[PDB]
RNA sequence: AUCGCUUCUCGGCCUUUUGGCUAAGAUCAAGUGUAGUAUCUGUUCUUAUCAUUAAUAUCGUCCUCUACCGAGGACAAUAUUAA
RNA sequence: UCCUUGAUGAUGUCAUACUUAUCCUGUCCCU
């Protein structure tokens, strides 16, 4: 039941100077996996033919 | 020849933490059996009260009684606040930190996100790379 | 490069900062004060002085919002506490409040640097 | 006692939103924890809806699953206000009813 | 020199002030002295510090030379020079006179003579075997 | 005569942040040390320390720790009457605290005025009963005192409330630290009326062995095992007791 | 093996620490002048603290007593001899 | 019949460079 500290994109009140690593751990824009799909490939081959 | 190990666990609870301190002192303590058994044939029959006996508010202790339990508490103060021991500052480390405070909330930042943050910090130090 | 190092030591507004200042002053004044007063009672001139002001004596005067200690079943009354000693002939305001933190952890560090930079 | 009127609503709204936080916090740890930690919980239920509003995947890699839902409860909730009121406002700039500038630049930038 | 923390330079039946100094850190200066040779002064500042400003005609306080072996929380004092400019001797609140040397800037001797806080300390300046202090207790002593 | 040249040293982020650390423009320099004299500028430095306190105290309210410093600055000074007022205002603001209670209380006891502590932890059992720190320090500060009376009489009223197992230890090794293994045995029967469990028999029969009372460890067995039953019990039970007659 | 002291290492507490809201609340490049102030660079003068002994005897301030005066006590160096 | 601790020319004066109760609103140079 441990709650970790806010570490904010936006707000700085105090103005500290946190590591860059720990700035960026916004891990959903990491785990987002942008999955391509397998239609682009009939189309753009029907288009070449 | 005895022999004995007793180190500690996490937290948990601020009353685990006192049965912890309160089993040192209470084996710290060594009873006088000269009081004792004075004290027990002066009081007799009422020297093994119960709840309701009638003996509260008139014991007055002497001199000698206060100064040792003003002398074992001056201990446990002190045993006390040695709770937590002061980590050395070493300056080698790339500081990363424009305060003081700012230096306290990084050591929090490392202990609870730095389990994960473990990839990034390799890249930052190999030139923003893989 | 001198411009990012101000800005980056930076973490204060600027209404911090002027009441930084006024601390300080008040510091500044507060010594003067005392400097006149202990020189008039030093030579002795019992000039006194104004305060207006609706509370803020309270404090020295009596206790602020006193709550006496609810009392039962043991006799309190005869026992009573010993004083401080004042001894105002070695006494030192740093030596009520007792050492700043600060104080300590960089006497604690300089020990550190200096047992770790000449191993 | 002031009378929450027009120009007290958003921050009556955010007043009362965090004194419902705090309550449930208080009531959803269990009974041996250490009672301190609201004002955390507090900092990631505002940086939960300013990821809402950014359209940013929010999520803390570690954080009791307990938190994390009931902040995401309560973000859900002020992103149903937030809507619901652009959706009102909308409506009455459209018909030309009594509106404020204040609140047109507002219901632009909402919307 | 006055209890507001500035000094106020004037030339002489002229009211308008042509030179004035403060600086926010500056905790005061109730005394003030004028070496022999014209060229510096020397205020022993509440701060507990003595503060050596250029009596040529740039009045800039200098930071090499300083003084800070002493206390006086908020005592007025005298500062004096040995003549020859080669010592400089504050008298203080805890009665012990402080002797520094100018050239190498350090607390050279110290005593605890006075039971009582002592004031004005007087470099004799024909001669260079004594000085004269004052204080609180009521004497006048001779070192 | 400017030279480009490609350099060296290559200033790197951490440097800069290095520097900016060492600038210090935040950290303002103490106080000066300030002699103080007679009780005039005693009394000065005591009204400022006292408006501070007092202030925080207005816009907190609640956050207990600046009772407890202002508290404790009181009993540094040895007005220990201000830190009883002190204390009582933080006991009215919340008195669920129990740390608040303990500061009290060892306040009490460390100033040499036992009667008071004494009242204090009084008050504090009465009000928060189940809370055990407040009964182990009182029965150790009347074990301390002397009063062995005394520490007999909040244990019984402790037992009163049917606290736990480490409770009811804490009395037997009271008894068993002075001599009285006949009253030590009375709790333990006590507490095996108050906790069955199959683990506090086998603790009460150890005991009895370990005092040598073969005959009463075997009747403890024998009113153990009859009292279990037949279906319920794990093997420790029947290991125990087998390990005795072994 | 046990107890105490010291050096070194390490784990735990270390929310003790980021104390609201909205339309990220909004926005986002530059010299014109002086005198005045501050900082840096040279021009000039750094190495040490200074000055008989032994023996004997006894004007100023303060306190007390008696009728400004007298007496007593204490303190402040003085004299002689000899290298 | 006391009493407490050390960090390698300096210090001072003059000159030069950089920011206004205080305001005005933008252009050079070679193939
Ligand atoms: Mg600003």
């Amino acid at each position: 039941w441990k709650i970790p500290p806010c570490i904010s994109n936006w707000k700085n009140a105090k103005g500290y100077t946190i590591p860059l690593d720990k700035r960026l751990a916004a891990d959903g824009r990491g785990l987002q996996t942008v999955h391509i799909n397998e239609n682009f490939a009939k189309l753009a081959e029907a288009l070449y033919i | 020849k005895k022999k004995r190990k007793n180190p500690d666990l996490g937290f948990s609870d601020y009353a685990a933490a006192q049965l912890r301190q309160y089993h040192r002192l209470t084996k710290q303590i060594k009873p006088d059996m000269e009081t004792y058994e004075r004290l027990r044939e002066k009081h007799g029959e009422e020297f093994f009260p119960t709840s309701n006996s009638l003996l509260h508010g008139t014991h007055v202790p002497s001199t000698e009684e206060i100064d040792r339990m003003v002398i074992d508490l001056e201990k446990q103060i002190e045993k006390r606040d040695k709770y937590s021991r002061r980590r050395p500052y070493n300056d080698d480390a790339d500081i990363d930190y424009i305060n003081e405070r700012n230096a306290k909330f990084n050591k929090k930042a490392e202990r609870f996100y730095g389990k994960y943050t473990a990839e990034i910090k390799q890249n930052l130090e190999r030139g923003t790379a893989v | 490069l001198s411009e990012a190092r101000a800005r980056l030591a930076n973490t204060q507004g600027k209404k911090a900062k002027r009441k930084a200042r006024e601390k300080q002053l008040e510091e500044a004044r507060r010594l003067a004060a005392l400097q006149k007063r202990r020189e008039l009672r030093a030579a002795g001139i019992e000039i006194q002085k104004k305060r207006k002001r609706k509370r803020g004596v309270d404090y020295n005067a009596e206790i602020p919002f006193e709550k006496k200690p609810a009392l039962g079943f043991y006799d309190t009354s005869e026992e009573n506490y010993q004083a401080l000693d004042a001894d105002f002939r070695k006494l030192r305001q740093q030596d009520l409040d007792g050492e700043l933190r600060s104080e300590k952890e960089g006497r604690d560090r300089k020990k550190d640097k200096q047992h770790l930079k000449r191993k | 006692a002031k009378t929450v009127t027009k120009q007290r609503v958003e921050s009556h709204f955010d007043l009362e939103l965090r004194a419902a936080v705090m309550h449930d916090i208080l009531d959803m740890m269990p009974e041996g924890i250490k009672q301190n930690k609201a004002r955390t919980i507090l900092q990631h239920l505002s940086e939960a809806w300013r990821c809402w509003k950014a359209n940013i995947p929010w999520k803390v890699p570690g954080l009791p699953t307990p938190i994390e839902n009931m902040i995401l409860r309560y973000v859900k909730a002020k992103a149903d206000w937030w809507t619901n009121t652009a959706h009102y406002n909308r409506e009455r700039i459209r018909r030309g009813a009594t509106v404020d500038k204040t609140v047109c630049k507002k219901n632009l930038g909402r919307l | 020199t006055s209890d507001d923390k500035s000094l106020r330079v004037w030339e002489w039946d002229i009211p308008v002030d042509f030179k004035y100094i403060a600086e926010p850190s500056m905790h005061s200066m109730p005394a003030v002295t004028l070496s022999p040779n014209g060229k510096w002064l020397a205020c022993q500042s509440m701060d507990n510090q003595i503060l050596i400003f250029g009596a040529q005609n740039r009045f800039r306080l200098n930071k090499k030379k300083i003084f800070k072996g002493h206390m006086v929380a908020g005592y007025a004092c005298q500062v004096d020079f040995s003549p020859d400019m080669s010592y400089v001797i504050s008298g203080d609140g805890n009665g012990k006179l402080n002797i520094w040397d100018w050239k190498t800037t350090k607390l050279y001797s110290r005593f605890k003579a006075h039971d009582k806080v002592c004031i004005g300390a007087v470099w004799h300046p024909h001669e260079t075997s004594k000085v004269i202090t004052c204080g609180w207790d009521g004497l006048i002593k001779l070192w | 005569v400017k030279n480009k040249a490609p350099a060296e040293v290559q200033i790197t982020a951490e440097q800069l942040l290095r520097e900016a650390k060492e600038r210090e423009l935040e950290l303002l320099p103490p106080p000066p040390q300030q002699k103080i004299t007679d009780e005039e500028e005693l009394n000065d430095y005591k009204l400022r320390k006292r408006k501070t306190f007092e202030d925080n105290i207005r816009k907190n309210r609640t956050v207990i720790s600046n009772w407890i410093k202002y508290a404790q600055w009181e009993e540094s000074l040895k007005e220990i009457q201000r830190a009883r007022s002190i204390y009582e205002r933080a006991l009215d603001v919340d008195y669920r605290n129990i740390t608040l209670w303990l500061k009290y209380a060892e306040m009490e006891m460390k100033n040499r005025q036992v009667n008071h502590a004494r009242n204090i932890w009084d008050r504090a059992i009465t009000t928060l009963p189940r809370v055990n720190q407040f009964w182990y320090k009182y029965t150790y500060m009347e074990e301390m005192l002397g009063n062995v009376a005394g520490a007999r009489q909040v244990f019984e009223r402790w037992m009163e409330w049917q606290p736990e197992e480490q409770a009811w230890h804490s009395y037997i090794n009271f008894e068993l630290r002075y001599k009285e293994v006949d009253r030590a045995r009375t709790i333990y029967e006590r507490f095996v009326l108050v906790h069955p469990d199959v683990k506090n028999w086998i603790k009460y029969a150890r005991f009895e062995e370990k005092h040598a009372y073969f005959a009463h460890a075997r009747k403890v067995y024998e009113r153990a095992v009859e009292f279990f039953g037949d279906e319920h019990m794990d093997e420790h039970l029947y290991v125990a007791f087998a390990k005795f007659e072994e």
